[PDB]
């Protein structure tokens, strides 16, 4: 603790060690893997129970009817970002008779985290979101790091055992991008990707959670009998 | 950072007591003697100045006796500079009461208000307090003459005679062994002087290092008269009692 | 330390301050809660530490409203703040919509309150530099999910539970909860099952001056069972250990 | 200023709370015993000190309401703030709600003052534990509560706080039975005098007794009055020791 | 109503030879109803005399307002305030509530203790120094008073000649005035001695 | 140890923290020489242009405050921009509320006060720059007042600042012994510039090019900088002498 | 040590906390700036970390005003907040004076903001260098902005790993044209020195981005280089370095 | 956030307050100043010493005017004096020139500035001023008076005193040289003779700043025909005036 319990100092290697440390909060959380083609985006989250009499924790939050965010880190830290993303999405509908886009929303959120990490008595947040949505420009899937880094991909993952998921996605790359207009196949390819984020824990209907939005599809969260389809 | 540089001096030690309240008592012992004795015709406050010097003017000085209001004045033991902030709060406070209820302030409210102010400064903020102890000579019509000492964290406790300041333990003992409840102002003047004389921090007790103030009910119309003596009237009584 | 922050990290990736809070639910008095679809039974160890303590006006059962109950375990100075906020939230919902508040929604509000440590993160008012140190067992009955029982941590995270035990004896208590619970249980077999699990982690003897039952039912509201009934149930449990 | 002065401790403690319980051990001792027709709070008055005019000394038992009394232990500097705050509360409840305060109403308020500065940053809590006793209006059920620096409160039938509180509590187990309290005002009064003459000592001077009765009646019983009761206690004690010496000789 | 025609009031003041005099009536009304034939509108802090006219409430409101400020000066600087220094004080104080003001006409009268000179001064509601060494009259029959006091006045008056001019001037305005009369009291203010003497007059 | 880390008095009655500001102007290698004329105030200063890829005409150390008072900054350039903004504002403020432009003396006192509050505040770092204000007023004449981060100022007949300012101080001191006056006498403003340049070439021993000087001349009721075109006339004209 | 805050200072004229923050930019991406007669040509190397990534779909060039491209290297989230800050200051200038903000003027405003965090204990300074310029009625300009809130005029700038390599090539290019070159022509030279400065990142692979504000072509507004024009620039650099 | 709202002045364990002693160290390593009270004026006097040989010293006022009748002079630090001389002037105008439209008593003024000092040892963002002041003055209600403000924010009245690094020599010098009455002429000759052994060089009138708060001057009044308004009791002495008094030794 010369720079290690201090959210205001630099940090002899151009870092802050607290941003590296907030990234272990994602490790201690579960895993979610997202993939998009061009006509659908998909989040597939692994939910986590606290014991067999304990329910499972929902890891997909609906933000809009064309937007949803998923967490794979701390839940009270995911409650800040969720509130904020929802406020700016409704604003867009009310004032400009517009829909909000993921790209733009990644930048509003970037700046929000930055200015709390600038402050002393602040923190770099203990969560990472993947934010999908289908807007005016098509699908977007952005990956939000505790650093705030937004990058636009066709497939990404966050959580534990994410490196193995990204191996899945580097193979299936041109398969999934060229399925367009058949929502079924994309969703089944995110189940198997996240089967390479397992330790052989298997997937049950109450561990597997899908939520999708297409061009012609709402943001809808699938669970129960509506995820047994896609296995 | 900003937390790095934090005092943390307004918290307790494992004793369940603040670091700052204890520090303040040491410095109130550095400060010159101030004593109160309560006669049945008044209250004698007698203060010895902390400093004395060759070219120092102690003849326009009233550096230990201060009028808070007309019937309540104080003797000061501690830091002089510190005592002055609390002095002008007490003046406001007294007038505010006189302002609203059209009646002179009881002593009881006046002591307590100053106790609170010291208490806030030890409570929160990392702030230092005002380490001062006041000896209040006051009159009220609901309990006669009333006498009080106050402590650095703001607490008041009743007395019939008390001493705070330099060589407090030695002084306070001479006051206990002599005290009678039937004492008048004339006796009380002489006792106070003799006690100051046996605990002087020079080699004598002289008018130029003495301040003397009394509150008399023997005054015109049977009313309370606050009289803060000139150094030549302090010189006059000193020669009567035979120290000089 | 990495708790001398207000939201600092902590090489592990989690707070320090949160971890300590969770070991101050081990300063609690065991609160056990069995949720069934015929009601939710809450039993609590009141704790009697003196025979000079008035222990029958001590309960760890607290009424949020008629259709929502809560049982608290841990450090109970923290808990006064959390239960007050929940009472208003429930009452606010019936103001704006004239409606019965979700047990799920209510639990979520009290989690929103729990995150308040920081002095520079987010975009809300901060009146804590530290987290809470107490966990809740929110039961209730809503018309969309039926009977529910939720366990809220002072972290700001919550799970719906079929059965949970928190307190000092939480580890051994939950160990029995896993084996004996089934979904064929009803309001009364659940009710004597609580008193069995509590009995091991009881440190005096099971009696009506250290133990209090309460249910929450749809058709009666929140009813805290009178000592005569609480005493009866304690005796008919022991008669099924006399039946072994 | 928003820098924490109360933090979660690594023991699952608060630092300030261990310190605050220790400020209450070092202070004054208030013993609380409730009758069947009264409550009685006797507190140790400092008047060990020589040369003290006691008319002007602030009492250590302060009435908040016409039928609710407040006593305290710990730092005396810190205590005035609770008493000052409580008086405003009593009158605020009459103003806006009708009726004087209840005992229950003040029990949660005082607990909330101590709690707030515990949890909050940039504030430490007081070193003060209090006894709130009295009656509720249009009731005649004796209420005896204790509030503590943590922000916690509990009911009691008899209690004691402050210095050599352990010694007092141990006496009170065999002499105060939860089932039958003392049924008369004098025996309730006298039980608190017997506890106080253990630790406080030195006549009735340093001993105080406040009695509150149903329907708004607070009376303060002076040192003088208390002396009468000592003399009866001394003959009762002395005589009971004599008849134990005679049985022991035979047996 | 008017805030300045609701209980009347006049204060007269004159200078003499090594002396001043101030005097008021005793009539305190609430509109047309007479309430009392007793009420001083004259007050004194040390050797300075404040007559305050106008509005009922503002007589008291300004009187304890200057009660506070007089204290501060005496306790700090250990002397009683001078007539001239008081006049400045009053000027600045009246001006503080510029909009919606103090509803009064104070009149300042003393004899200095540093040079031994008479000093008088006047003010409106907003307040502006109206210096004289003649006479300062204020109130509602202030108009009446201005003519009557002139007719009588002679520069320099023996303290009981002084007493003849002010008694007469005050009583005559005040028994043609609706909100004022009902008794009168004249102070003859000498350097070291004040006599407060009431006047018998029309109580009607 | 905190009397070298924030601003509290050491047992020696000092603030090393204050000191550390004066040692920072000396890492940027800029020297200045400022002389009062007879109809002007001249200030000449180093510019460093070490790359082709730096623009020379943009780079500046002479910042124009008032239309009478120029400001020459010796030491780190972030703190320069902050002080120029604050000094212009204050001169403008005075023009706005008093109806004449701030005198030099008084601009020096306003920044001096501000510099003393930043060394009183422990969550605020003072300015690290040494500011010379030069002017020709008709309230005071030719003027030099040099404020410093300590909060101290005095007027001057002349001054130099920079790491090597002890050599410039020797040349200037001798020049007022011989003349027998506290300012240079000459009736052309151009020539007062040239004497100043001579004394700088002598002091440091280095001859200047047109893109290593930036020259400010305050004449009567205007302050201007000479462009690199005009500086070259002056540097040929020193040989002619 | 003297890095505990920034109201500490060492006798050295250095402060340590501020020096550390330039070390973050020094592992950044190559970003260059070429000052031309008509304008300015910005170009920035965008690292392709994976094949999951979409090339030319995230930009590091975010427009400020209508005619100042701003492009940054160092800490990407931090730099995006600093650029966000100077868009609020640009809208305030257009509302207030009814004219687009001058480049020297916009440069001044940014300097102040970043200056401030090195005065107050309670905020964390910026760790980016920004490369910005455009064309206004003061002419074409180019400015580079340190983490220390310093700017000067520039006829060549670079920042990133390959800041050494880039500068060395820009010097031979001002000796090639000591009377300056077109902004259209500087498209082809912008790519070239990125290729040369991608031999400090030849552990990785890159995507080429170029943007311009030129008086000669786009009527003085900052627009992007893309399509066939970008690919001439790709081809120019390619044939020379091979 | 701010957190600098804790005090930078605090108590030491074995009494006193350490921070105000450190500030006074700056006074006994400062410049030296002294004040002799006459029965017909006060002289206050100080040494000027240059930072460069090309510096001026008639562009610096080490003795400054607060109001026409009350002047002030420092020992200690310069910077600290610059800011504090302005706060004193400002408080002398808000509190007696909006409220009584005259110049305040000298006893009162000294008190008011001591409050500013006292509340500068309080809270963060402020640690005390590195000066002790002499506030020499005349009012008409307490006559002539002399004070010394300490960085404590305490004051003491004096009959003649000195502050600065020759304080210790100086008050001992004044013990023989001062007497119960003094003429003003002769008070000037005492004050220079004291400051003569406390300067290590120049002693001309262009190096010694001398000001008297002697008697009223109807030529520095700037208006006439009002005989109730007295001329300024302060008069700064120009160099030629001081040179004469040099020859009178």
């Amino acid at each position: 603790n010369n720079y290690d319990g201090d959210t205001v100092t630099f940090s002899p290697t151009g870092r802050l060690f607290q941003v590296e440390y907030a990234l272990e909060a994602i490790k201690q959380g579960s895993v979610t893997v997202g993939l998009r083609s061009n006509t659908h985006a998909v989040l597939v989250a692994l939910k986590r129970n606290a014991d067999e009499l304990s329910s499972y924790q929902k890891k997909i939050i609906k933000c809009d009817e064309h937007m949803g965010l998923s967490l794979a880190g701390l839940a009270p830290d995911a409650r800040v970002l969720s509130n904020y993303l929802r406020q700016q999405c409704n604003y867009s509908s009310l004032v400009f008779n517009r829909k909000l886009a993921v790209e733009r929303a990644g930048h509003l959120l970037c700046d929000k985290a930055q200015k709390n990490t600038q402050s002393y008595g602040g923190r770099p947040y203990g969560v990472g979101l993947l934010i999908i949505g289908y807007d005016k420009s098509g699908a977007h899937l952005l990956e939000f790091q505790p650093s705030g880094n937004v990058t636009e991909l066709y497939g990404t993952a966050i959580g534990a055992r994410s490196q193995g998921a990204k191996t899945y996605l580097e193979r299936t790359l041109d398969t999934f991008i060229k399925i367009d207009g058949n929502p079924d196949e994309l969703i089944k390819a995110g189940v198997e990707a996240i089967s390479q984020s397992l330790r052989d824990e298997s997937l049950t209907v109450d561990n597997l959670s899908i939520a999708i939005v297409g061009k012609d599809t709402p943001f809808t969260i699938y669970d129960g009998e509506a995820v047994a389809k896609y296995i | 950072g900003s937390r790095r540089y934090d005092s943390r001096t307004t918290i307790f030690s494992p004793e369940g007591r603040l670091y700052q309240v204890e520090y303040a008592l040491e410095s109130i012992s550095h400060a010159g003697t101030a004593i109160g004795i309560m006669a049945s015709d008044g209250i004698v406050l007698a203060a010895e100045r902390k400093v004395t010097s060759t070219l120092l003017e102690q003849d326009t000085s009233t550096e230990k006796l201060y009028k808070l209001n007309d019937k309540i004045a104080v003797a000061v033991a501690g830091l002089t500079a510190d005592a002055e902030i609390l002095i002008n709060t007490a003046r406001i406070h007294a007038q505010n009461y006189l302002k609203t209820y059209n009646e002179d302030i009881p002593v009881e409210i006046l002591v307590r208000r100053l106790s609170d102010i010291k208490q806030g400064y030890t409570q929160h903020g990392g702030l230092r307090p005002f380490g001062v102890s006041f000896i209040y000579a006051g009159y009220d019509d609901r309990y006669g003459y009333q006498l009080y000492t106050s402590n650095p964290s703001g607490n008041y406790t009743g007395w019939k005679a008390i001493s705070v300041g330099a060589n407090t333990s030695a002084a306070q003992t001479l006051l206990q062994m002599d005290y009678k409840d039937d004492m008048k102002v004339d006796d009380a003047i002489e006792l106070a002087l003799k006690t100051l004389s046996k605990t002087t921090d020079s080699s004598a007790l002289t008018y130029d290092r003495l301040e003397f103030a009394t509150i008399r009910k023997g005054a015109n119309d049977g009313e309370v008269y606050q009289k803060i003596f000139k150094p030549q009237e302090i010189k006059d009584i000193l020669v009567k009692t035979g120290i000089t | 330390e990495y708790d001398r922050g207000v939201s600092t990290f902590s090489p592990e990736g989690r707070l320090f301050q949160v971890e300590y809070s969770l070991e101050a639910i081990k300063l609690g008095s065991t609160a056990i809660g069995i949720a069934t679809k015929e009601g939710v039974v809450l039993g609590v160890e009141k704790r009697a530490t003196s025979p000079l303590l008035e222990s029958d006006s001590i309960e760890k059962i607290v009424e949020i409203d008629r259709h929502i109950g809560c049982a608290m375990s841990g450090l109970t100075a923290d808990a006064r703040s959390m239960i007050e906020h929940a009472r208003t939230a429930a009452v606010t919902h019936n103001l704006y919509y004239d409606e019965d508040i979700n047990v799920e929604s209510l639990t979520q509000s009290v989690c929103d309150l729990a995150l308040r440590f920081g002095e520079g993160a987010s975009g809300e008012e901060r009146l804590m530099s530290r987290p809470f140190g107490v966990a809740l067992l929110i039961a209730g009955h809503d018309a969309d999910d039926g009977y529910q029982l939720f366990h809220a941590e002072p972290s700001g995270t919550f799970y719906r539970y079929n059965a949970k035990a928190i307190g000092s004896g939480s580890e051994g208590a939950q160990a029995e909860l896993l084996n004996e619970w089934h979904s064929s249980l009803t309001l009364k077999e659940a009710e004597l099952l609580v008193l069995k699990i509590l009995k091991q982690v009881m440190e005096e003897k099971l009696d009506e001056n250290n133990a209090q039952l309460s249910c929450i039912t749809k058709q009666d509201g929140f009813k805290i069972y009178d000592n005569e009934k609480t005493a009866e149930l304690i005796k008919e449990l022991k008669e099924k250990e006399a039946a072994e | 200023y928003d820098r924490a002065l109360s933090i979660f401790s690594p023991d699952g403690h608060i630092f300030q709370v261990e310190y605050a319980l220790e400020a209450v051990k070092r202070g004054t001792c208030a013993v609380g015993v409730k009758g069947k027709n009264c409550v009685v709070l006797g507190c140790e008055r400092r008047s060990t000190l020589k040369l003290q005019d006691t008319r002007i000394t602030p009492s250590k038992v302060s009435k908040i309401d016409s039928h609710v009394v407040l006593s305290f232990s710990g730092l005396n500097a810190d205590s005035r703030i609770l008493i000052e705050k409580a008086r405003v509360e009593a009158q605020s409840h009459r103003l806006t709600l009708e009726d004087p305060v209840t005992v229950e109403y003040l029990t949660r308020y005082v607990a909330g003052v101590q709690q707030r500065y515990t949890q909050s940053g940039g504030v430490r809590p007081f070193g003060v534990s209090t006894l709130i006793a009295g009656f509720d209006p249009r009731d005649d059920e004796p209420k005896l509560y204790q509030t503590e620096p943590s922000g916690i409160y509990s009911s009691w039938s008899a209690q004691t706080i402050g210095r050599n509180s352990k010694t007092v509590r141990e006496f009170l187990e065999k002499n105060y039975d939860r089932k039958e309290p003392p049924a008369t005002v004098e025996e309730c009064v006298k039980l608190t005098v017997r506890s106080l003459l253990e630790v406080v000592q030195t006549g009735a001077k340093n001993i105080e007794i406040t009695v509150v009765k149903p329907d708004s009646d607070i009376v303060a019983l002076s040192s003088e009055e208390i002396n009468q009761y000592v003399t009866q206690i001394e003959q009762e004690k002395q005589e009971q020791q004599e008849q134990d010496k005679k049985k022991k000789s035979n047996h | 109503s008017d805030p300045s025609s609701i209980n009347g009031g006049i204060v007269v003041a004159m200078t003499g030879k090594d002396c001043v005099a101030i005097a008021c009536d005793l009539r305190l009304g609430s509109q047309s109803l007479g309430v009392s034939n007793k009420f001083e509108k004259i007050f004194h802090y040390g050797h300075v005399f404040l007559g305050i006219t106008g509005l009922a409430t503002d007589v008291t409101t300004l009187n304890e307002m200057f009660r506070y400020k007089t204290n501060l000066y005496k306790l700090k600087e250990e002397r009683a305030i001078e007539p001239e220094t008081f006049t400045q004080l009053v000027s600045s104080s009246l001006y503080e509530r510029r909009f919606g003001p103090y509803f009064v006409g104070p009149v300042v009268a003393g004899i200095n203790s540093k040079s031994g000179k008479p000093f008088i001064a006047g003010f409106d509601l907003i307040g502006c120094i109206d210096e004289a060494k003649d006479f300062i009259v204020s109130g509602t029959a202030s108009d009446q008073l201005f003519g009557m006091c002139e007719s009588l006045y002679e520069p320099n008056l023996e303290p009981e000649d002084l007493f003849e001019t002010i008694s007469q001037a005050l009583l005559n305005a005040a028994d043609r005035d609706a909100l004022s009369g009902w008794g009168a009291v004249v102070y003859i203010i000498k350097k070291d001695e004040v006599v407060k003497r009431y006047l018998k007059m029309r109580q009607d | 140890g905190y009397d070298r880390h924030i601003t509290i008095f050491s047992p020696e009655g000092r603030l090393y923290q204050v000191e550390y500001a004066f040692k920072a102007t000396n890492q940027t290698n800029i020297n200045s020489l400022a002389v009062r004329g007879k109809d002007c105030t001249v200030v000449i200063s180093q510019k460093k242009v070490p790359d082709k890829l730096l623009d020379p005409t943009t780079v500046s150390y002479i910042f124009c405050i008032s239309r009478t008072i120029g400001m020459v900054v010796n030491g780190p350039i972030p703190d320069a921009r902050n002080a120029a903004l604050r000094a212009k504002a204050e001169a403008a403020e005075f023009r706005y509320k008093y109806g004449y432009d701030m005198p030099c003396d008084v601009l020096a006192k306003r920044m001096a006060n501000l510099s003393q509050i930043y060394t009183q505040r422990a969550y605020m770092r003072p300015l690290g720059v040494i500011l010379t204000f030069v002017s020709v007023d008709e309230e005071l004449g030719p003027s030099i007042y040099k404020t410093d981060p300590a909060g101290y100022y005095v007027g001057y007949k002349a001054t130099a600042t920079g790491p090597k300012q002890q050599e410039i101080t020797t040349n200037l001191e001798n020049h007022f012994k011989k003349s027998k006056i506290d300012h240079i006498n000459e009736e052309s403003w151009e020539k007062v510039v040239e004497f100043a340049i001579t004394h700088m070439i002598d002091a440091l021993g280095t001859e200047f090019s047109k893109n290593d000087l930036e020259v400010g001349v305050a004449t009567k009721d205007k302050f201007f900088t000479l462009s690199a075109e005009n500086i070259e006339e002056r540097l040929v004209a020193i040989a002619e002498q | 040590g003297y890095d505990l805050s920034n109201s500490v200072f060492s006798p050295d004229g250095r402060n340590f906390q501020v020096e550390y923050a330039v070390k973050a930019v020094e592992n950044g991406t190559t970003s260059i700036g070429i000052k031309c007669n008509d304008g300015v040509v910005f170009a920035v190397e965008k690292l392709i970390t994976s094949k999951l990534l979409v090339p030319q779909k995230n930009v590091k060039i975010q427009v400020v005003d209508r005619h100042i491209g701003c492009v940054y290297s160092g800490l990407i989230p931090d730099g995006r907040h600093l650029v966000n800050r100077g868009r609020e200051e640009a809208a305030s200038f257009k509302k207030l004076y009814k004219t687009p903000i001058p480049i020297p003027a916009f440069a001044d405003r940014l300097g102040q903001y970043v200056q401030a965090h090195t005065l107050y204990n309670s905020v964390r300074p910026f760790g980016v260098s920004t490369i910005f310029g455009g064309v206004d009625k003061n002419g074409a300009h180019l400015y580079m902005l340190e983490p220390s809130g310093s700017y000067w005029g520039y006829k060549g700038a670079a920042t990133g790993k390959g800041r050494q390599s880039a500068k060395a090539e820009l010097e031979k290019l001002v000796d090639h044209h000591p009377e300056g070159l077109s902004a259209r022509e500087a498209v082809k030279q912008a790519a070239k020195i990125i290729y040369l400065a991608h031999e400090d990142n030849k552990e990785k692979d890159f995507e080429l981005e170029i943007s311009w504000c030129s008086l000669s072509e786009t009527n003085g507004l900052h627009k992007f280089v893309k399509g066939d024009l970008l690919q001439e620039a790709i081809d120019f650099a390619q044939k020379e370095i091979n | 956030t701010d957190r600098y709202s804790f005090s930078l002045t605090t108590f030491s364990p074995s009494g006193k307050l350490g921070q105000i002693d450190y500030a006074l160290t700056a006074v006994k390593q400062g410049v030296t100043s002294l004040g002799i009270k006459a029965t017909n004026g006060v002289v206050i006097a100080t040494e000027k010493k240059s930072s460069s040989p090309l510096a001026m010293s008639e562009t610096l006022s080490k003795v400054s005017l607060l109001t026409p009748d009350i002047g002030a002079v420092y020992s200690g630090m310069g910077p600290d004096y610059r800011v504090l001389v302005d706060k004193s002037r400002k408080v002398a105008h808000t509190s007696y020139k909006r409220i009584y439209g005259e110049y305040p008593p000298t006893k009162l003024l000294v008190s008011e500035v001591a409050k500013i000092m006292q509340e500068a040892t309080q809270s963060g963002g402020v640690r005390p001023f590195g000066v002790s002041l002499l506030i020499a003055g005349h009012d008409e209600f307490n006559g002539f008076s002399l004070y010394q403000v300490d960085p404590s924010g305490s004051y003491f009245p004096w009959k003649a005193t000195a502050i600065g690094k020759g304080s210790v020599a100086a008050k001992t010098f004044l013990e023989k040289r001062w007497n119960d009455e003094l003429e003003l002429e002769d008070a000037i000759h005492i004050a220079l003779l004291t400051l003569k052994e406390s300067v290590e060089g120049e002693f001309n009138g262009d190096t010694i700043e001398l000001a008297i708060i002697g008697d009223e001057n109807p030529d520095l009044l700037g208006y006439t025909g009002i005989p109730t308004d007295k001329g300024p009791r302060f008069r700064k002495l120009t160099s030629q005036e001081i040179n004469d008094r040099l020859e009178a030794l």
